[PDB]
C-alpha cells in the first residue's frame, strides 16, 4: 500500500535520480497531534530534459597524410598534386597533400547548458505542474520542489560531436584558431563554404646522396585526429540521445541511458490546516440545538451543538459557531461515536446573523438569531 | 567513372549557365576545368579555388562543394558553345580522371 | 615560350605497335616539370594516358599500363610514347600537354585493316 507520515515536524526528501528515470512519491500525510486525519501527497518527477545553446562548427573530417618526394632550379615546378585542397611543399622538392578525405560528424560547441525536469504534484484537491531548473525551485503553499544541481560529463566551451546518423562524443579540448594535424578538430569544413587546412609542424629531413636516390622524411605526426581518438576512445565520454529537437542553434533531448543524475530536495510545510484541506473517514454530523447570549461585542454568545460521530470509536476536532461562511467562535472537542454536546462560545455578528453549528466548510442546516445586546 | 557530368545542357543567350562534376575524389582535390572546341586541343579554364588563366573571361568561375564541383558561366555567350570537361586526381593519388563531357549548346 | 607539336604515324595495321613523338621547340623540355599525354578517341570524351612530373618515374593508367611506355629525353629534345599491340580501340587524337596548361595541335592515329 501506501505508508502515512505524522507530520510532527516538516517532511524533508533529499536524494539523488538518473537522468533518464521518473521518481514518483506517494504518503498520507496525517494530522500531527493525537488525531489521524490526513492530506494525501502524490509528487510526480519526469526524465530529466538536456537544452544547449551552441554555435555550429561545421563538419570534422577524416584523411590520410601522403608524403611525395620529387626530384629533377625548383621554383615553379607544378606537382600534379597542387589542386589538393590541403598540401604543403618545401635538386630535390618535398610535398605533403592530404586525400581520401571523408567527413565524420558535425561539431557544436556548448554556450550554456540547462537541465529541465516536470514536475506535478497533488497536495489535497490542489494539483499543479511545471518545468523546473536549478534556478527556478517548484512553490507552492505547502510543497516545495527544488533541483540542487546534476552531475554532469557535459559542460560550458566543451564541444559536442555527432557522427552520421545522429553517436556522439564529448571533447573537452578543441583546437579553433590554429590547427595542427592530429588534434581534435585538425581538418574542418565550417559554413561549408571553404576549407580549412591543419598545419604541419614537423620538419623535413632530407636524405641526399648518389645512386641511393634522395628520400624526404617527414618527422612531425601522421595519423589524423580522428584516428588518434578512435585509437583511444574510452579515453572520450559517448553519449547517445533521444527525442532529439535541433533548432539550428539550440539543441535539446532526453538522455537514454544513465549518464547524468541530478538531485532533488523535496521540502513539506509542517503549517497545515487539517480542517477545510484534509480528509477523515469519519462522518460527522451537525445541528443546532439551542443559543444563549447576545451578538455583537458585549457577553457575546454561547451556541448549543449536537454532533454525530460515525466509522470510528472517538475524533478529536473543532466545533465553530459561524455565519455565512465568517466564523465568531470555536469550541475543541473529543467526540464519542454517536451523539455529542457540544457548547460553542463565540463573539459578533450582528442582528440579520444567524448562527450555525460548523465543522470546516459544513455547517448545519438550521441556524438561529441571539438576543439584541440593548 | 567516378567523376560523371551531365551529357548535355542547353542554355539561351545572356542566361546563367552551370556545369556540376560529381566524383569521390572531388572532395580532396579542385577540379581542373576544360573547354574543347570542335576541331581544337582542350583549353583550360578553371584550377583550384576559381585561379583561372590569362586570356580567360571574367564569366567563367570556380565552385566546390561536398563530392561536386561546379563551372558557372554568367551571361553566356555564343562562343561558348563548347565541349566541357571535368578534370581531377584520382582517390588512389597517382591518377589523373577526366568527366564524361559535357556539350553546351547557347541559342 | 615554347611551342609543342605532336607527330605519329597516321594509319597502322592492328597488333602492331605505336610510337608517338612530342617536340618542344622555342625552349628546353627541361624547363617545364611536368608532361602529359591523352588521347580522345573521334566523337568521344578525352582519356589521360600518363605523365612525368617525375625524373624518377612516370604515372600510368591502370587500363592502359604494360601496353604503354612513356618517356622524356633531352638529346633529340622530345617527349616519347610508345603504345605496344594496338587494337581497333585505340584509334585517336593523341595530345600533348606540359603542366595541362599548353596543349598541342594533337595528331590522328587510325587503327585499320
Ligand atoms: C548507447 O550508448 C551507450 C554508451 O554511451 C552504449 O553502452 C549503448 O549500447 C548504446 N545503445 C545501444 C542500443 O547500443
Amino acid at each position: 500500500g501506501v505508508g502515512s507520515v505524522p507530520m510532527h515536524t516538516d517532511l524533508e526528501l533529499d536524494f539523488s535520480l538518473t537522468s533518464s528515470s521518473k521518481y514518483t512519491y506517494r504518503r498520507k500525510l496525517t494530522n500531527p497531534l493525537e488525531e489521524a486525519q490526513s492530506i494525501d501527497l502524490h509528487i510526480e518527477i519526469e526524465e530529466q530534459t538536456i537544452g544547449v545553446d551552441v554555435h555550429a562548427l561545421g563538419h570534422w573530417f577524416d584523411g590520410r597524410l601522403n608524403l611525395k618526394t620529387s626530384f629533377h632550379a625548383c621554383t615553379k615546378y607544378e606537382y600534379p598534386w597542387h589542386t589538393a585542397k590541403c598540401h604543403y611543399e618545401r635538386c630535390t622538392a618535398c610535398g605533403l597533400y592530404l586525400d581520401q578525405l571523408k567527413p565524420v560528424g558535425s561539431a557544436y560547441k556548448i554556450i550554456t547548458i540547462r537541465y529541465s525536469r516536470r514536475v506535478c504534484v497533488q497536495f489535497g484537491e490542489e494539483n499543479l505542474c511545471k518545468i523546473i531548473d536549478m534556478n527556478d525551485c517548484f512553490v507552492s503553499r505547502h510543497v516545495k520542489v527544488c533541483i540542487i544541481g546534476t552531475v554532469s560529463k557535459f559542460s560550458q566551451g566543451d564541444t559536442l560531436l555527432f557522427f552520421g546518423p545522429l553517436g556522439g562524443l564529448i571533447f573537452k579540448h578543441w583546437c579553433t584558431s590554429t590547427c595542427q594535424f592530429g588534434d581534435p578538430g585538425d581538418i574542418m569544413s565550417p559554413r561549408d563554404k571553404g576549407f580549412l587546412c591543419p598545419e604541419f609542424p614537423g620538419s623535413f629531413r632530407k636524405k641526399c646522396n648518389f645512386a641511393t636516390t634522395p628520400i624526404c622524411e617527414y618527422d612531425g605526426n601522421m595519423v589524423s585526429g580522428y584516428k588518434k581518438v578512435m585509437a583511444t576512445i574510452d579515453s572520450f565520454q559517448s553519449f547517445n540521445t533521444s527525442t532529439m529537437h535541433f533548432t539550428d542553434e539550440r539543441i535539446e533531448w532526453k538522455d537514454p541511458d544513465g549518464m547524468l543524475r541530478d538531485h532533488i530536495n523535496i521540502l513539506v510545510t509542517k503549517d497545515i490546516d487539517f480542517d477545510n484541506l484534509g480528509e477523515n473517514p469519519c462522518k460527522i454530523g451537525l445541528q443546532t440545538s439551542s443559543i444563549e447570549g447576545a451578538w455583537g461585542s458585549g457577553v457575546g454568545f454561547t451556541l448549543t451543538c449536537l454532533v454525530s460521530l460515525t466509522e470510528c470509536p472517538t475524533f478529536l476536532t473543532s466545533i465553530k459557531a459561524c455565519d455565512k461562511a465568517i466564523c465568531y467562535g470555536a469550541e475543541s472537542v473529543t467526540l464519542t461515536r454517536g451523539q455529542n454536546t457540544v457548547k460553542v462560545s463565540g463573539k459578533g455578528g450582528h442582528s440579520g446573523s444567524t448562527f450555525r453549528c460548523c465543522h470546516g466548510e459544513d455547517c448545519s442546516q438550521i441556524g438561529l438569531h441571539a438576543a439584541a445586546p440593548h | 567513372s567516378e567523376l560523371t557530368q551531365d551529357p548535355a545542357v542547353s542554355v539561351a543567350l545572356g542566361q546563367t549557365v552551370r556545369i556540376t562534376c560529381q566524383g569521390d575524389s572531388l572532395r580532396s582535390y579542385y577540379a581542373s576545368w576544360y573547354q574543347q572546341k570542335p576541331g581544337q586541343a582542350p583549353v583550360l579554364v578553371i584550377y583550384g579555388k576559381n585561379n583561372r588563366p590569362s586570356g580567360i573571361p571574367d564569366r567563367f568561375s570556380g565552385s566546390s562543394s561536398g563530392n561536386t564541383a561546379s563551372l558557372t558561366i554568367t551571361g553566356a555567350q555564343a562562343e561558348d558553345e563548347a565541349d566541357y570537361y571535368c578534370n581531377s586526381r584520382d582517390s588512389s593519388g597517382n591518377h589523373n580522371v577526366f568527366g564524361g563531357g559535357t556539350k553546351l549548346t547557347v541559342l
